[PDB]
């Protein structure tokens, strides 16, 4: 890297007006949306979910054996399927019966993260265009 | 960590039905094509057939004159039935998992293979 | 069916050299090619899928690329654990024909 | 003796490079699949300066233009089908019975469509070809669409035409297209007659397999082109002198019914049979094909030595791969091209070859998987009038060579045409020794150093300066402007504010080139000189920058006081 | 917001003990819903130790 | 059209005197479909006064 200590200069920094923070926010949001865009939408899944509980620092009530009716590859034929869901991703409906739904699917287009996409953080360096520069404050405290 | 184990007789005489069973450990059967393939000695691997999911559409290598039937027996076991077996059919038989989806590793490839069982005649 | 061939039928190599294996399809298969590794006593392992994507957990050294009927697998920095029978498979039409196989020797 | 570095801007030099070219369409709308709107209008008159003394090395088999065309045509195909109806609610189980007449090729299939009204289930009847329909059970009447279970089927809009239109590719600013004007050129090798063109000749992007339909013909003799000619499994492109003619007809007359899918979307399908059930019988004149096979086997015996040559049909298998496939009339044909390659030559029935053909509506193009296109049927007879223009042959052992109709991906359908053109990046900057101190574009490229140094003006003037095609064009133009500013800043830091020719006064060392000015400014082209001083380019450039500007600048800074 | 940056880091180890299997349910033509399968082993809780 | 531009600004004030409730509905598999509920008040006409 090319780093040059500027002698005799004292510069006023203010992080709370740092546009790089908002720029990084936009960058991260756009990366998230780009990564999730070519993946499966779970709109066909949001159905009346008739879900029982799973009998086992033990857990109690957290995991639910949740079943629903889905369409197979022939469209007309229907198949009954099951999966386990945590309590937090499911919302009750119809007062106190066993029918549930998926949280936030009433108003949002639930997207599935592709399993092949890794969420591991990797260091990202921000570089300014030529004609601009980034001043680094080296004071310890 | 999905593992596949073949089982069945290691010697079948000509012209009866050859029966093999592939058992899926680690996970239950899911919506991926489950395929029987073989490797005869001195030959390339030859696809025998496949079945989708827990009972469903199947397809079979056309160049076998319909001697092969594949079906699911148990939620973690499926089976191969090959009729009119001849001496040319001696091979190491593998069961494998073929992926349908491009959002996971191994799209359109035998991502998971079993150990394989040698069947002679 | 679509006949697949590969070259060379067998080659010898030492630790650290680069190996190139060419797989040739009798008919165009787009980018739908897979590369498999076979060892005695073990089932085949998937190395490459869709002709340029490494499978999860495959070492970075394995590089494979191509298109149409022509594809090449390049193994750089040959390791002692990489001596195995390599084969190419298509993915377009069923049955997905495999290939004769190249054995990598010490 | 007293020689100094002089920088020349606008040099006719180039090196092989890969870039994205601009597609241009003939001036002459129809919503044709390859969109006219994307491509700029063609220049009324092209310019073809006949570069003299330039002998460039061409290679069809390493040519980025072909891959760029493959990518561009795939992108245009996908974009053209983007807003069309997607046949999602048609994977329904189909109750099919054989049509009462070909036999079994067309199936009368019933199915329950559940439209978006969602208070009716409509039983509807439609005809489907056998190739698009597969069983799903041991019941002989239950079927589904062939590829709808592992793919999303996009219906082609009937308003999109598939008629070939000639498409040109034109160089962007900063690059050039060198055309080989030879007549017997073998694809890979040196070309003795080279010209420079801004755009290529009209190219019809005809999609077909085993055989190239329409396009240009050889001028001298039938030309057989292959990269190695002995490895096998390398397409042996064959270009012909005289064109045979593929008249093709589908006799059956059909009516196109529409079935609502949603508000403003319809599935177009086959209503009922009008007239008798005949077969699509493509007619090729046997005598002409005889002559063509003769004019090909002669050349093949010349290239492969006098061996017996046998033309066999392709290896058996699924119809899509084995059988030839037209793009005529908006209906996808698949023709059993077996009678055309059934001959042993070494060294009587009928006069017309009738190839049977089967029509397929559900197709997987560009050798892709997971995507599929449905071509709606056409009302009335379809009568093609194509022209045999080329063949694609592939080789497979008693001294007999077996050639089969083969081919590859569609790239090989364009190597048969873009075999006389190459893309080259021009680097206008150069240096040469002089005694001082402080025609058309590339027309003098083959000229000596002297008298090519007088034409830099034209090369300097003409070298520099929406949607997916838009973004690619924006990146290309920004890159070109970058290159131009690279050159201008290099000239500025060398003290050449605005001088195609600017003397430096840096000493001409004798470790770079020992040749005298007479042997440097004559007896050599700019290419040989640029190659010669290639290694020292960085060092020389440094000397032009560091040793002078800095010192001259300091001096001028010290002159006003 | 008050942001505190520390001299030395504090190690935190988090474990999800419960052993899991993945089941894939087809949604449509080549679309998979990757979801929970059978639970192997006992049902313990995921905990972070500081 | 004879476009007319005015020297002074005439005043239009308009209201709908109704109170309503947004009754979300869930007809099929998908995001919920919003619509009107019940008139908490009486049924009165929306008017524009000049
Ligand atoms: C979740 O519920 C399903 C039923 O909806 C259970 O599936 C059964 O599992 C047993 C296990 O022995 C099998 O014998 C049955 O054949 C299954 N029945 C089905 C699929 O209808 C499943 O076991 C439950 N999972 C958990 C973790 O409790
Ligand atoms: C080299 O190629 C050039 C360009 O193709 C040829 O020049 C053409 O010659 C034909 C002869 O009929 C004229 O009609 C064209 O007008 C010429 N074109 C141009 C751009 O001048 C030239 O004949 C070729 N020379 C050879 C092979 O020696
Ligand atoms: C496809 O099948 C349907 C029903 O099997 C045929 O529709 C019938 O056609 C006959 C022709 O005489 C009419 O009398 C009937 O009223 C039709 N029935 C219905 C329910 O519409 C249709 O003709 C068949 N098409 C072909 C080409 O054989
Ligand atoms: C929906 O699933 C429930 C499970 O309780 C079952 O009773 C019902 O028959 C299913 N409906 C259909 C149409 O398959
Ligand atoms: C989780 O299950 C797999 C099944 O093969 C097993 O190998 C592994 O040991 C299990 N986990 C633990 C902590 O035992
Ligand atoms: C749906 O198709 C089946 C096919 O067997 C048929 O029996 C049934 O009448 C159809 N239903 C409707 C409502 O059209
Ligand atoms: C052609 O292929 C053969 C295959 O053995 C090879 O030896 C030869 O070098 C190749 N020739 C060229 C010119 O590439
Ligand atoms: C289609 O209609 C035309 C009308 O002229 C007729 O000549 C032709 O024979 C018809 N096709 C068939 C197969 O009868
Ligand atoms: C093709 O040849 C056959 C031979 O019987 C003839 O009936 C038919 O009309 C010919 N078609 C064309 C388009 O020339
Ligand atoms: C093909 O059609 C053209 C139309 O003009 C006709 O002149 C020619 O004779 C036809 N060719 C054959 C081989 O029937
Ligand atoms: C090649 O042609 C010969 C006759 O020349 C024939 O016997 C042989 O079967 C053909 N081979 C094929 C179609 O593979
Ligand atoms: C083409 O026709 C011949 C006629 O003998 C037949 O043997 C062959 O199978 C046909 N080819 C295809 C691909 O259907
Ligand atoms: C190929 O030629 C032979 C000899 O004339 C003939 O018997 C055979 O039928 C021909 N093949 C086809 C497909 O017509
Ligand atoms: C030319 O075609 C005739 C029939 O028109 C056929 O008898 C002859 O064998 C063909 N020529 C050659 C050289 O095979
Ligand atoms: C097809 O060949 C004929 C031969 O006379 C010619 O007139 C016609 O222009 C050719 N068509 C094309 C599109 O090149
Ligand atoms: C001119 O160049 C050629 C090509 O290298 C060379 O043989 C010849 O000697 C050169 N002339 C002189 C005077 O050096
Ligand atoms: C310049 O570098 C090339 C790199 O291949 C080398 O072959 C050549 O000898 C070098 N020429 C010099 C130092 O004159
Ligand atoms: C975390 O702390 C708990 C406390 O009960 C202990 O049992 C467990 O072993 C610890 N886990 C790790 C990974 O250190
Ligand atoms: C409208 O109805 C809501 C119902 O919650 C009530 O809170 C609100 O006061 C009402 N507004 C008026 C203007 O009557
Ligand atoms: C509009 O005029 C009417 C006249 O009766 C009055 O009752 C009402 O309050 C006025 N509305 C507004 C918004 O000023």
């Amino acid at each position: 890297p090319q780093e040059v200590v500027l002698e005799n200069v004292t510069e006023h920094f203010n992080m709370w007006k740092n546009n790089m923070v908002e720029q990084m926010q936009t960058d991260i949001i756009s990366l998230w949306d780009q990564s999730l865009k070519p993946c499966v939408k779970l709109t066909p899944l949001c159905v009346t979910l008739n879900c029982k509980d799973v009998n086992a620092t033990m857990e109690r009530g957290e995991i639910k054996n949740c079943s629903f009716n889905i369409t197979t590859e022939l469209r007309d034929k229907v198949q009954k399927v099951y999966a386990l869901f945590y309590k937090l991703d499911v919302v009750p409906i119809d007062n106190n019966n066993t029918s549930y739904r998926l949280i936030s699917c009433d108003t949002s287009v639930i997207t599935q993260a592709c399993p092949k996409i890794s969420f591991e953080p990797i260091p990202i360096h921000y570089c300014a265009p030529a004609g601009f520069a980034i001043l680094k404050c080296n004071d310890k405290t | 960590q999905v593992q596949l184990q073949e089982s069945g007789p290691g010697l079948v005489k000509p012209s009866e039905t050859l029966s093999l069973t592939c058992t899926v450990s680690g996970g239950s059967i899911d919506d991926y094509f489950w395929n029987w393939v073989r490797q005869p000695p001195g030959k390339p691997l030859e696809c025998i057939g496949y079945i989708f999911g827990r009972g469903g559409g199947t397809k079979y290598n056309p160049s076998l004159d319909n001697r092969v039937t594949i079906s699911t027996d148990t939620p973690n076991q499926f089976s191969l039935k090959l009729r009119s077996v001849t001496v040319a059919d001696t091979a190491i038989y593998y069961c494998a998992r073929w992926n349908l989806y491009d959002d996971d590793f191994g799209y359109n490839s035998f991502a998971v293979w079993g150990r394989g069982v040698l069947v002679t005649v | 069916d679509i006949q697949m061939t590969q070259s060379p039928s067998s080659l010898s190599a030492s630790v650290g050299d680069t190996v190139t294996i060419t797989c040739q399809a009798r008919h165009a298969v787009g980018k739908n090619l897979n590369w498999y590794q076979q060892k005695p006593g073990r089932g085949p392992q998937l190395l490459i899928y869709m002709a340029s994507s490494r499978h999860s957990g495959v070492p970075s050294r394995f590089r494979g690329s191509g298109s149409g009927r022509e594809f090449t697998l390049t193994i750089n920095n040959l390791q002692p654990e990489d001596f195995a029978t390599y084969s190419c498979q298509q993915g377009y039409t069923y049955p997905w024909t495999f290939g004769q196989g190249t054995k990598v020797e010490m | 003796e007293k020689l100094w570095v002089t920088v020349y801007y606008g040099v006719p030099v180039w090196k092989d490079a890969e870039t994205t070219l601009f597609c241009a369409s003939d001036a002459k709308e129809k919503h044709n699949v390859w969109a006219t709107h994307a491509c700029v209008p063609t220049d009324p008159n092209p310019q073809e300066v006949v570069l003299e003394n330039v002998t460039e090395h061409f290679n069809m088999w390493k040519n980025n233009m072909v891959e760029q065309m493959q990518t561009d045509i795939i992108s245009l195909w996908d974009q053209s089908l983007k807003p069309c109806v997607k046949l999602t609610p048609l994977c329904v189980t189909l109750n099919c019975k054989d049509v009462n007449a070909e036999r079994g090729e067309i199936k009368n299939c019933s199915f329950n469509i559940t439209t978006e009204l969602r208070d009716k289930v409509q039983k509807v009847y439609a005809l489907f070809y056998k190739l698009d329909v597969v069983p799903i059970d041991n019941n002989n009447t239950s079927y589904r669409l062939i590829s709808c279970d592992t793919s999303v089927i996009t219906q082609a809009c009937p308003k999109i035409s598939f008629e070939p239109i000639p498409i040109h590719y034109c160089a962007p600013a900063g690059f050039a297209i060198l055309k080989c004007n030879d007549k017997t050129f073998n694809g890979k090798g040196p070309c003795k007659n080279v010209s420079t063109v801004q755009c290529t000749h009209g190219i019809r992007p005809v999609v077909s397999t085993q055989l190239l339909l329409n396009g240009s013909l050889a001028e001298e003799e039938v030309v057989i082109r292959s990269d190695n000619f002995t490895n096998n499994a390398k397409t042996i492109i064959v270009q012909l002198k005289e064109s045979v003619e593929i008249n093709c007809t589908r006799p059956n007359n059909y009516t196109r019914k529409s079935i609502r899918i949603g508000p403003g979307r319809a599935f177009y399908t086959m209503g009922e049979i009008i007239g008798d059930i005949r077969q699509a019988h493509c007619n090729i004149s046997r005598a002409k094909w005889n002559d063509t096979l003769k004019q090909i086997v002669i050349k093949l015996r010349e290239q492969f030595e006098n061996k017996t040559i046998v033309f066999n049909h392709s290896s058996g298998g699924d119809p899509e791969i084995v059988m030839h496939s037209f793009n005529c009339g908006g209906e996808f044909f698949y023709c059993n091209s077996t009678q055309l390659f059934n001959s042993t030559w070494n060294n009587t029935e009928g006069n017309t070859i009738t190839l049977p053909c089967r029509i397929k509506q559900i197709i997987n193009m560009w050798q892709r998987v997971g995507q599929a296109m449905y071509a709606p049927p056409i009302r009335g007879q379809i009568r093609c009038s194509s022209n045999i223009t080329g063949l694609l042959l592939t080789r497979d052992e008693n001294g007999t060579e077996i050639f089969r109709p083969g081919g590859g991906d569609m790239r090989d359908n364009w190597r048969s045409e873009l075999y006389k053109y190459k893309v080259v990046k021009i680097e206008p900057l150069g240096v040469a020794p002089t005694r001082c101190k402080r025609r058309g574009f590339l027309g003098a490229a083959g000229s000596t150093m002297g008298a090519a140094s007088m034409t830099l003006t034209v090369q300097a003037r003409n070298l520099l300066s929406l949607g997916v095609w838009g973004i690619k064009q924006l990146q290309a133009r920004v890159l070109a402007v970058e290159r131009y500013l690279r050159d201008q800043q290099l000239l500025g830091i060398w003290g050449c504010s605005g001088k195609l020719i600017c003397t430096t006064a840096v000493p001409w060392n004798a470790s770079w080139s020992n040749k005298s000015l007479d042997r440097i400014w004559n007896n050599m082209t700019w290419m040989e000189w640029e190659r010669e001083i290639d290694n020292y380019t960085s060092e020389i450039y440094t000397l032009i920058e560091e040793s002078q500007n800095q010192q001259e600048k300091n001096e001028q800074e010290l002159l006003c006081l």
